[PDB]
């Protein structure tokens, strides 16, 4: 089809590159991010081919700023070199602003490098969704962006594999004002849901951003909140 | 031409399905590897009465197979 | 198109509630109904069904009857069959809101 | 007179003693055509248009 | 509630579960939720049976739904259809079990989806009506097949599989099969009702006529 | 569902009221007139009080009439303006509600006057069938057995028009219900049987009293191996049967061959045999036939036997069980000959070509006769 040239429209006005890239996206890891009333929270899981990959060697969830967690839909080295510019792009607004970017408006950044990336004959887009959880003003902000350039604000969502259970599960299990701890509950549980395969301390991982600042789970905390629990 | 010709070939499958007449029994059953793909289109419930997985033999399985072989 | 050849078109747009009540009607008129059956809310439960999802949908409702050896139908089995029917379940979410708006 | 009165190996002879013992896969497919195959005119008075199309899924072999 | 369970002090337990409700209020719901299924657990586990078997999850039930503790009202529910079986009373527990599967369709909540339509299977079964166990263990096969078993719910799945399989007389090599894995995985969670598989498995055995 | 107009509790409450162990009985008074004064059944009210000795509850008579009255007038007016300004079907619906009222107060000419004109104006096959379906509850409840047949056959002859399949399914309950008021247990049987897992006839009465019917009729009416396949082995049957042990052990002592404790539970199921309203004509011929049929059992397996083992078996006594099987073989219901000398029971079963030989020598003399009533056809 019209997919072996990114800078061609379809008959359709489909430019079918991109909904591949969004096919790429959904195959890749399982992840759901949710907001709570208070802060935001990001989940993940943490499943490699063999046991003797030591996954602690490589986060998933990634801090853009003390305010701002990162994570992303399964395109691992795509998502390393986007969370590089990413990293960039938030570290220009805080000085150029002198005030801590926005996280709709890093979101926004990231997005237009995105549809950078969404043109030429010789290059081909980042198939990875991210999901930006962020604090602003007091204010939770859960964002998702998409290779295409576009993105959107999420009380609750989720992508990667199994991801449509993941949709249900946060129409019928979530309501705008879950407690922190209800909301890392509620983002285990559709974890589980998606999942194939239990977990513990090593096959998840979790960042949650709360108004004072962002941080990533460690793994113990991780398995406290998936065992021993739900 | 083959993309279009292969595009050709699934609507006319689809047109054959919906077009066998009544009062002829036949059944149609179609194999798949991955069944995350396939056009919704023929997996309208209209002419998909069952969906019927065949995954990898696990244990209990495994054991039945090689005890039948065997 | 081109005038002196074929004069007329025709257009045949997704059938709205009567439309959809008319098709309940027709192909569940073999259909062994139960009282208590509404019809109408079928109808409305399915926006924008293509005509023949509702052969589909009547089909449904028919195959839950069968599957649990029933020869007859409730509004239950069509409101569980619309739940496949509904053709949105692998739908909703191939991002369509985004780059194409 | 008049007298009284199949195109290949088609007919596979086998049987589901010889199945590994896909017992759930068995009872779907069971219930998806041999019954149809069997006793399609009761779905028939029904009126449903009996059985069509099921699909089979999983890894190659 | 460990010490006063094991020590067999579970009368006291009808004020404990009392005291501490407006304490699992103030404590993040899922932590209620864990040590509220902690103290069934250990209340129900034994012989404890003292005029308060079903009255003490009755007044839960309406506490959970008033503090619309929804999801902890469903698997308290679901605890006591499976109390309610033990009770020989099976149509109150189909009853029970009926608006759960209802409930539980309005979500989508699969993982205890499986456990009532199990437990909707075995009350069926207890009942002689064959058909109806075998259709509620189809049902909850194939929402159990949506998901990974953990090694307690495959274990009691495969065990429900088996009996079904028996319960029908044709074919009894399924059932041994099913029984070996139902007992594997009881052995895995070194779970006492093992040997009951263990017994079933010979069962087959000698219904094999290979003894 | 559809709705209990008549409620037969009520029939069956007066029916008890009809047999004198239950007239000096104060255990309905509570609950009937709590449904009479509510369904406010003046003509019934009237018959009852002259013939089974209670009396006028004088308010509750009162408001009963006077609410009649009103009521009617007031249906009266609106069926008039439905009829004058309205169109079909908001008469229908005025003389639906004019019928289904004197139906609630249980004037039976009323009651079929009203749905008679009804039905007479229908507007389509739709509702020809459920006025059908009233006027049968309506005979049931007086238990007028030639409107009952009439109905039967009318709705037999409004279906054959191809009726839909929810009126076709209620038809089969009904028909059996006939059918067991008429002593016709063969076809009561197989249409209980049909609709065991179909019943959804709660107007009537509850589906644990319809699988009593059911196990009742069809160890009378079944033969065997019918009885286990589609009794011992119908999975629903079994179901409810595990909440009315009664009933279980009744039919499984019948079929595990516990003979004694099949002749207690015959005696104690005839009591609610001779209690039911409708069973009660037939009781005693009921309670007649699964005897021979007992013992026909019993007898199947032996070429002879003493006295004393059946008299063991079915915990009674020789002299008994001596007069009852000299009734059964005196009306030629068992095959089998007494021996009081030694006191053994011997059979003299037909073998299968002598009993071939006599179905064919007595159809042979049922066939001429009609041919020699035929023949003279010659000189008229």
């Amino acid at each position: 089809g019209y997919s072996f040239s990114l800078t061609t429209f379809s008959p359709s006005g489909k430019l079918v590159q991109i909904e591949y890239a969004l096919a790429a996206v959904a195959g890749g890891a399982p992840s759901v991010g949710i907001k709570a009333a208070n802060g935001v929270v990001l989940a993940t899981e943490k499943k490699q081919k063999s046991i003797l990959y030591d996954e602690r060697s490589v986060h998933k969830v990634e801090p853009i700023t003390k305010h701002i967690g990162l994570v992303y839909s399964g395109m691992g080295p795509d998502y390393r070199v986007l969370v590089h510019r990413a990293r960039k792009l938030a570290q220009q607004y805080y000085l150029v602003y002198q005030e801590p970017i926005p996280t709709a408006q890093l979101v926004q950044r990231v997005a237009s490098v995105m549809q950078e990336y969404t043109q030429s004959g010789g290059v081909r887009p980042f198939g990875v969704s991210l999901l930006i959880c962020g604090w602003n003003e007091g204010r939770p902000y859960l964002f998702q962006s998409d290779p295409s350039g576009a993105y959107f604000a999420w009380k609750a969502t989720a992508h990667g594999k199994n991801y449509v259970n993941g949709k249900t599960f946060l129409e019928k299990r979530y309501n705008e004002d879950l407690e922190l701890e209800d909301a890392i509950h509620t983002a285990i549980l559709t974890l589980k849901e998606s999942f194939e395969g239990q977990m513990t301390e090593d096959n998840i991982e979790v960042g949650i951003c709360n108004e004072a600042g962002f941080r990533r789970l460690t793994p113990t905390e991780v398995k406290d909140y998936l065992a021993a629990i739900a | 031409g083959a993309d279009r010709e292969v595009q050709r070939i699934l609507l006319e499958l689809l047109n054959q399905m919906d077009g066998f007449d009544q009062n002829v029994n036949v059944k149609v059953i179609m194999a798949t590897n991955r069944a995350d793909t396939l056009d919704p289109a023929l997996l309208r419930p209209g002419r998909l009465d069952r969906k019927i997985e065949f995954p990898l033999p696990d244990r209990r399985q495994k054991r039945l197979i090689f005890s039948t072989i065997t | 198109l081109r005038p002196g050849r074929i004069d007329r078109k025709i257009e045949f747009p997704p059938p709205n509630e009567e439309a959809r009540l008319d098709i309940l009607k027709i192909h569940s008129r073999k259909m062994n109904l139960t009282r208590g059956i509404n019809l109408r809310k079928i109808a409305e439960l399915m926006p924008g069904a293509s005509g023949a999802e509702v052969k589909g949908v009547c089909t449904e409702a028919g195959m839950y009857a069968l599957r649990e050896r029933r020869v007859h139908v409730t509004q239950e089995d069509f409101e569980m069959a619309v739940a496949k029917v509904m053709q949105k379940d692998s739908e909703k979410n191939m991002s369509i809101k985004k780059l194409w708006k | 007179d008049v007298l009284p009165p199949l195109t290949s190996d088609q007919k596979p002879d086998v049987m589901y003693a010889d199945i590994g013992g896909m017992d759930i896969q068995k009872q779907e497919v069971r219930e998806a055509v041999e019954l149809p195959l069997t006793h399609f005119e009761l779905y028939k008075q029904i009126g449903i248009d009996p059985p069509r199309g099921v699909l089979m899924y999983g890894p190659p072999g | 509630g460990s010490l006063l369970a094991k020590t067999g002090q579970a009368a006291e337990l009808g004020g404990l579960l009392k005291y501490v409700r407006p304490f699992l209020n103030s404590i993040s719901k899922a932590k209620a939720a864990r040590l509220v299924r902690s103290l069934l657990d250990l209340f129900l586990d034994m012989e404890a049976a003292t005029g308060q078997e079903v009255e003490l999850c009755l007044e839960c039930i309406e506490w959970a739904k008033s503090e619309k503790r929804t999801f902890l009202r469903q698997a308290l529910e679901a605890r006591l259809v499976s109390l309610y079986f033990d009770t020989k009373r099976y149509q109150e527990a189909l009853h029970l079990g009926s608006q759960l599967l209802r409930e539980l369709k309005k979500m989508d909540d699969k993982a205890l989806l499986v456990e009532v339509q199990l437990l909707e299977s075995k009350t069926y079964h207890a009942l002689s009506n064959l058909p109806k166990a075998r259709a509620a263990l189809t049902s909850a096969r194939t929402t159990a097949n949506a998901i990974y078993c953990p090694p307690k719910l495959q274990a009691t799945l495969d065990m429900q599989s088996g009996i079904i399989h028996a319960a029908e007389e044709k074919d009894w090599k399924t059932a041994y099969s099913y029984f070996y894995e139902a007992f594997e995985g009881y052995d895995s969670i070194d779970s006492p009702k093992a040997i009951t598989s263990l017994k079933y498995m010979l069962l087959c055995k000698i219904m094999l006529n290979t003894p | 569902g559809l709705p209990k107009n008549p409620d037969l509790r009520i029939a069956q409450l007066r029916f008890l009221l009809s047999l004198p162990e239950h007239r000096g009985d104060a255990a309905v008074r509570d609950e009937l007139m709590a449904a009479v004064r509510d369904n406010n059944m003046a003509p019934y009210y009237e018959a009852l009080c002259k013939s089974l000795d209670w009396q006028i509850d004088v308010d509750l008579l009162n408001k009963m009439k006077k609410a009649n009255e009103d009521e009617l007038k007031r249906l009266d007016e609106e069926l008039e303006d439905a009829e004058k300004n309205l169109g079909e079907s908001e008469i229908r619906d005025a003389m639906m509600a004019k019928a289904e009222y004197l139906c609630r107060i249980g004037d039976k000419e009323g009651a079929l006057t009203a749905f008679r004109k009804t039905y007479d104006k229908t507007v389509a096959l739709g509702h020809r069938l459920d006025i059908v379906f009233y006027l049968l509850r309506i005979g049931l409840f007086y238990m007028d057995n030639d409107l009952i047949t009439r109905n039967t056959e009318k709705a037999k002859s409004l279906i054959e028009e191809g009726g839909d399949w929810d009126r076709r399914n209620r038809l089969k309950v009904y028909q059996g219900l006939y059918c067991v008021a008429i002593r016709d247990f063969k076809q009561a049987a197989e249409l209980f049987l049909d609709t065991v897992s179909t019943f959804t006839s709660y107007e009537l009465m509850d589906y644990k009293t319809f699988v009593t019917y059911t196990v009742y009729v069809s160890m009378i009416a079944l033969e065997r191996p019918d009885l286990r396949e589609k009794v011992i082995k119908g999975a629903e049957i079994l179901e409810v049967l595990h909440s009315l042990p009664a009933v279980r052990q009744y039919l499984f002592s019948l079929y595990e061959c516990r003979y004694s404790v099949f002749f207690q539970s015959l005696a104690v199921v005839e009591q609610e045999m001779k209690k039911d309203w409708l069973f009660a004509p037939h009781y005693r011929y009921y309670v007649r036939e699964m005897r021979i049929h007992a013992y026909s059992q019993l007898l199947e397996s032996y070429r002879s036997l003493t006295l004393g083992y059946m008299a063991e078996a079915f915990g009674v006594g020789v002299e008994f069980i001596d007069q009852e099987l000299s009734r059964f073989i005196a009306a030629g219901r068992l095959h089998c000959k007494i021996d009081k000398v030694n006191e053994i029971v011997e059979t003299n079963r037909p073998d299968s070509k002598n009993w071939q030989y006599q179905e064919t020598i007595k159809k042979g003399d049922l066939l001429l006769n009609r041919v020699q009533k035929l023949s003279r056809v010659i000189n008229m």
